[PDB]
């Protein structure tokens, strides 16, 4: 259905705000709030989104509260300002997907139409995309398990309209944009390294450990699949790209002549204006 | 062949861009359009009778 | 970046001054809906 | 002793115990035994974009280079015209500071450009810094009659300047007056 | 054999499946009309080249070499990682 | 906007509906916008105003115009409101004046000391923690980056010898149309040599052109890491 | 006048539907509800009543409000599915106490059992524990039975109920041809 | 556009008629000085980024 959705900075920094009037509880459990957008269109589009209070319980798992008056509320409200925005989904900061999710869910599965579910994290150390958009569906099980909910994972991406832009530039006056360069390209080049070195240090140690030491059949079957991307590079000798790696040096040789040749371009006014300056200044200082 | 000019009815003139909906179909000139008060975008054009 | 304000500022007429008074106050000739008489700045002179 | 605790924190978020550890590391390493304190003083000076650790940056430096007045307005130079205008600012605290109760003349030569500015803080503390230096000072060895004469100039354009420009101007005024000659001020 | 000369014969095959050489194009030509491989071969002395397949059940020393190719990525992924980032932050930041 | 237009029994009904919620903070004023006719107060504003302030004597007044306001600065001006028995003594006894400077924001010569009678404004100041600093940092950064972030590297990667390579035939079309007139330069340069005629750099445009080639170097150890593992 | 919450949970089982007893009794306790409620609004307006059942799945029908105008539209589609549960039917409603506008009400929850506990002896003395040490106040009443009438329900009670002065009453009704409503008006606990 | 009085600053006419005094940006050269060239101006800021044909 949705290919890919979009996720405005807002409703995280609501979170930011779910965070900030905590005021010290000493419980800071999951919230659940409700996000909203627009389901027209095929492309998901992330405007604004309210909080509703959500509590569980210690031992017992099964246990979600939530609110249907406060809800009709607040929507109706939103509704009545705004038409151009309605209902879609719900979204928790809770870093572990818990199994009553699929239950807290199915109330919206009922009343609204389907939703999806954004997994995030209470403590921004993550490096990678905090945000994971899944939807909700009903898809055919290859070993003949009973059908249920299952999560499929779909690409986002994080983007804002017109003014939103100008609020993060302007409250931040830190980063920076594209800026096509050495420093902004070179960044990125040494950087990225650690960024797959920490998340894939992050998960094949937990995939190695669960996959013997585990149970719960979670259908490894893909994981087949998985190796067999990994096989699917069976160490080429480059003997074959040995022309490719020429051309790309060709291309790197051209880089060489163009750097020289502008270069010795702009030598001129320097090596001219260093002598002709020089000269004059002097002999009519005195 | 992206941005265009565009003339106003009262006759100032102005000039857009291209919306990612529409196509170069019919973005080619001799066709009355259409316009927004807001960035300048266009939702769809104006045939003529 | 200090002179963006006066490009926010929606540009500036064109002054004609057709007639001079002794009140130290400026009529100015323009465009239709114009005819805004005032006086001058006070860092440049009437009489110049 | 504290080298450790003003090192932690100098990485703290708060922009305000920024500036309090150059505050704190000001008169604990003053009398210029450290050249330490100065990288990184300007090193956040130039690097941070906060204004604020920026315009609290130099006082240190002025503090602890406080013993020579001359290499001062040298490497100050740069920071006579800078991007942001507190920097200019806090750089006329620092000429202020520095040439306080001295005979140099190289913050004397280079309040010409700074006595005019778009900006009034600049001016204020160009204000300021003319009026540490030309106290306790003879007319007849060094032509002081120029920054003399545009000071005195402060109060009769006070109708065409900023309201806070007359405060500074008239404030700068009070310096040479005070005490009548009598007393002055000796870091 | 995940590496170490992929390139094969019909030798092997011919061997296994007790089969003649005249069979063998037929064979893949069957091979090609399940769709399960998409190997084709561009030799023109003898030979076999073989592409992707479904490990689908299991395999042991699939998973013994899984962990051992992945282990062997990672710490020469890390070690290039460490030894660029290394003069690399110092010289450039 | 009217006084009449906010419903009394509507805005105690919202506002107990956040008192039951974890948001238990009481009014603290009324913002609204002024599009195209300027960002000043009228009389029903001014009144509608004047009746809101009975409550709280703050009443902090916000008006935002993003119609006018270029996407250059989202800088705005909080309005507050002098009191008209005060016209007798001093205008606005405030202390504090090193932040007038700050509130000189606004230079407009016309809104300012045009609409100063009776009028003024206050400062504004923002706050921000480590959470949201980092939290909003990593996000940014990760909305200019990619899911996995070696994605879209390869691809312009492999891309050099496809599209780069076009535009580095365009860049030396412009180079050599620079080039033409720099075999013009030397007999000027024999010539006069003082002073500038030609506003045209020439230099800083190529060195940027020379920033943008820089690029198949700077992908090709990234080629070179990905090929060796 | 007297400020506190009521929390009504209602069979959706078959078991009420039972051609013995009263004909699906379900509308004569809905009519209980209906009066009591209307009782409590007599005397103080501004308590809200809360909905929901005791099967397996959790399902508020209505959240806690002073008008009980839409709740008796919502008393409607009872959803006659599932058995019966407890323990998840004691935490959904005790531990949502805390959702309440009104910090000055008190608590007070009752139930209509008309299926056979399927928890031990355990879990029950666990859980009136658990409700004696947040201390709540519990009405237990059953409509309709099959074995014995009290047997550790009797010990349950007790060990449930705390502070002997004033405190919870047990709510007992034997088969008959009268209706439930004149017989849980008899206690306190009802006007 | 209508005429340069000075270096680095002209007037530019509108479409309504009603001439306009904005003085052009640093970074256009003396091309766009000429006297008679179509010209355009931002709705806003009103700055000349380019001139066309
Ligand atoms: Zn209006």
């Amino acid at each position: 259905a949705v290919q890919k959705v979009v996720v405005h900075p807002l409703v995280l920094l609501s979170v930011v705000d779910h965070f900030n009037r905590i005021g010290k509880v000493g419980n800071q459990k999951r919230v659940v709030g409700v996000l909203l957008g627009s389901w027209q269109k095929k492309v998901l589009d992330v405007s604004n989104s309210f909080a509703v209070p959500f509590d569980e319980d210690d031992k017992d798992d099964s246990v979600w509260f939530l609110d249907h008056d406060y809800l009709e509320n607040m929507y109706g409200m939103f509704k009545k300002v705004n038409a151009r925005e309605r209902i879609v989904g719900w979204y928790h900061t809770g870093p572990k997907l818990h199994k009553n999710d699929i239950a807290i869910n199915e109330l919206m599965k009922r009343y609204c139409p389907n939703s999806v579910l954004v997994i995030i994290d209470v403590k921004p150390k993550d490096l990678g995309l905090p945000t994971e958009a899944y939807i909700s569906v009903e898809e055919v099980h290859d070993d003949g398990t009973p059908t249920s909910k299952t999560f499929e994972h779909v690409t986002s991406e994080i983007g804002a309209e017109e003014a939103e832009e100008v609020g993060v530039e302007h409250l931040l006056r830190d980063i920076k944009d594209t800026t096509v360069g050495t420093l902004s390209q070179r960044i990125t080049n040494q950087v990225h390294g650690l960024k797959g070195l920490n998340s894939k240090l992050l998960d094949i140690r937990s995939y190695l450990e669960k996959v013997a030491t585990g149970k719960l059949p979670i259908n490894h079957q893909i994981i087949y699949q998985l190796q067999d991307v990994f096989n699917l590079l069976p160490d080429v000798s480059l003997q074959e790209f040995v022309k490719a790696f020429y051309l790309k040096t060709n291309d790197q040789m051209v880089v060489v002549y163009l750097a020289s040749l502008i270069r010795s371009v702009v030598a001129l006014h320097n090596l001219i204006n260093n002598k002709i300056a020089n000269r004059d200044a002097e002999k009519k200082e005195g | 062949e992206e941005k265009f000019i565009v003339k106003a009815t009262n006759g100032p003139r102005y000039v857009v861009g291209c919306r990612r909906q529409l196509d170069k179909s019919k973005l080619k000139p001799g066709t009355r359009v259409a316009l927004d008060m807001t960035t300048l975008t266009i939702m769809r054009y104006l045939p003529r009778e | 970046r200090e002179e963006l304000q006066l490009l926010q500022e929606q540009g500036s007429y064109v002054g004609e001054v057709v007639r001079a008074m002794d009140k130290k106050k400026v009529l100015v000739k323009v465009h239709p809906e114009g005819k805004f008489v005032v006086d001058v700045d006070k860092n440049i002179d009437i009489n110049d | 002793e504290a080298d450790a605790l003003i090192e932690s924190l100098c990485r703290d978020k708060d922009p305000i115990l920024r500036r309090s550890g150059m505050y704190t590391v000001a008169m604990a390493y003053c009398g210029s035994g450290n050249n330490k304190a100065i990288r990184r003083l300007l090193h956040v000076a130039v690097s941070d974009v906060n204004d604020d650790v920026r315009r609290a940056a130099v006082e240190s430096l002025g503090f602890i280079l406080f013993r020579t007045p001359e290499q001062c307005p040298s490497v100050v130079s740069l920071l006579s015209e800078s991007y942001n205008p507190h920097v200019r600012y806090g750089a006329a605290m620092a000429l202020g500071i520095c040439c306080a109760g001295t005979g140099n003349k190289e913050a004397i030569n280079l309040l010409e450009p700074m006595t005019n500015d778009p900006v009034n803080y600049v001016r204020q503390g160009a204000l300021i810094a003319s009026a540490l230096i030309m106290i306790q000072q003879t007319e007849i060895t060094c032509p002081k009659v120029n920054q003399f004469r545009q000071l005195y100039s402060k109060v009769i354009n006070d109708k065409h300047d900023d309201v806070m420009a007359k405060f500074g101007a008239i404030l700068a005024q009070g310096i040479l007056d005070a005490g009548g000659h009598n007393v002055t001020i000796s870091l | 054999r995940p590496a170490n000369h992929r390139q094969l014969t019909f030798e092997e095959i011919a061997k296994s499946a007790k089969i003649t050489v005249n069979e063998v194009e037929l064979l893949v030509m069957k091979a090609l009309s399940v769709g399960l491989v998409k190997g084709s071969i561009d030799e023109v002395d003898k030979r076999v080249h073989m592409t992707w397949v479904q490990p689908r059940v299991l395999d042991l020393q699939q998973i013994k070499g899984m962990k051992d190719r992945l282990e062997f990525w990672c710490t020469d992924v890390k070690s290039m990682e460490m030894l660029v980032e290394h003069q690399a932050h110092d010289i450039l930041t | 906007v009217s006084v009449e237009a906010v419903d009394p029994v509507f805005q105690a009904k919202m506002l107990d509906m956040l008192k039951q919620t974890g948001r238990p903070e009481m009014v603290v004023g009324w913002y609204h916008s002024h599009p195209g006719f300027g960002c000043w107060l009228s009389g029903v504003d001014i009144n509608t105003q004047q009746s809101f302030e009975a409550l709280s004597e703050r009443a902090v007044a916000v008006v935002v115009d993003p119609i006018q306001s270029v996407k250059g600065k989202v800088v705005i001006d909080a309005f507050r409101l002098i009191n008209a028995n005060m016209m007798v003594l001093g205008h606005e006894p405030r202390q504090t004046t090193s932040n007038l400077g700050h509130l000189n924001k606004p230079s407009i010569q016309a809104l300012i000391h045009g609409l100063n009678r009776h009028y003024y404004s206050i400062t504004i100041n923002y706050r921000k923690n480590e959470l949201e600093q980092k939290m909003l940092l990593n996000l940014h950064k990760k909305s200019w980056m990619e899911g996995l972030t070696l994605q879209d590297y390869s691809e312009h990667c492999k891309h050099n010898e496809s599209v780069v390579k076009e535009m580095l035939e365009l860049a030396k079309n412009y180079n050599k149309a620079v080039e033409e007139e720099d075999k013009m330069t030397p007999e000027q340069l024999a010539i006069k040599n003082v002073g500038k005629q030609d506003p045209k750099r020439h230099l800083e445009e190529h060195v940027d052109v020379l920033m943008t080639s820089n690029i198949v170097q700077c992908l090709a150890a990234m080629l070179d890491t990905v090929v060796f593992k | 006048m007297v400020l506190e919450s009521t929390m009504v949970c209602v069979d959706n089982s078959e078991y009420m539907r039972n051609g013995d007893f009263l004909p699906t009794r379900l509308q004569a306790q809905q009519d209980a509800v209906n009066i009591v409620c209307h009782s409590k609004t007599r005397s103080n307006p501004e308590n809200n009543v809360g909905l929901i059942t005791l099967a397996n799945d959790c399902e508020v029908l209505t959240t806690l409000t002073p008008d009980t105008g839409r709740i008796l539209s919502k008393l409607h589609t009872v959803q006659p599915k599932g058995k019966i549960t407890f323990c998840t039917g004691i935490r959904v409603a005790h531990l949502a106490l805390k959702h309440r506008q009104g910090k000055n009400h008190k608590m007070r929850i009752i139930a209509f059992v008309g299926s056979p506990v399927e928890d031990n002896e355990k879990d029950l003395v666990k859980l009136a524990k658990r409700l004696k040490k947040e201390k709540v106040n519990v009405d237990i009443i059953n409509f309709g039975e099959e074995e014995v009438n009290t047997e550790k329900l009797t010990a349950f009670v007790n060990t449930l109920n705390g502070k002997d002065g004033t405190g919870s009453h047990l709510v007992t009704v034997p088969p008959g041809p009268s209706l439930a409503d004149a017989l849980i008006s008899s206690p306190i606990l009802a006007g | 556009f209508l005429e340069a009085v000075d270096q680095n600053t002209a007037i530019v006419g509108s479409t309504t008629g009603s001439n306009y005094y904005v003085r052009i940006l640093s970074t256009i050269d003396r091309e766009l000085l000429k006297p008679n060239a179509s010209v355009a101006l931002h709705k806003h800021s009103n700055a000349l980024v380019d001139v066309l044909p």
